[PDB]
């Protein structure tokens, strides 16, 4: 029971605020790709000097 | 020789060139200002040989 209120309240929140379950699952997973991004190259490139 | 201002990168592809100015005008503050900390009234000396 307690498992499904979780359950409950967790869908409920993402419907009223208009958050889809792939959006809460990029927002809080562990994994990651493990392979550097242009993004990150980008920024190193003008942090570095 | 020692020191070094100018240290490249003012061309960055992510700002298609712009914003390329300011980064020589910091360079030339901070040259200007170690000049100014650094600089000193010489003693002279005059030799006959």
């Amino acid at each position: 029971p307690r498992l499904v209120i979780w359950l409950y309240q967790v869908t409920q929140w993402l419907t009223e605020a208009e958050i889809t379950t792939e959006a809460i699952w990029l927002l809080c997973t562990p994994e990651f790709s493990g392979n550097i991004s242009p993004e990150i190259s980008n920024l190193l490139n003008n942090l570095r000097p | 020789n020692g020191v070094t201002f100018i240290r490249g990168g003012a061309w960055n592809g992510t700002t298609a060139g712009l914003m390329a100015g300011e980064t020589l005008l910091l360079n030339l503050a901070e040259m200007e200002k170690v000049w100014l900390e650094r600089d000193e009234r010489a003693l002279e000396v005059t030799r006959t040989v």
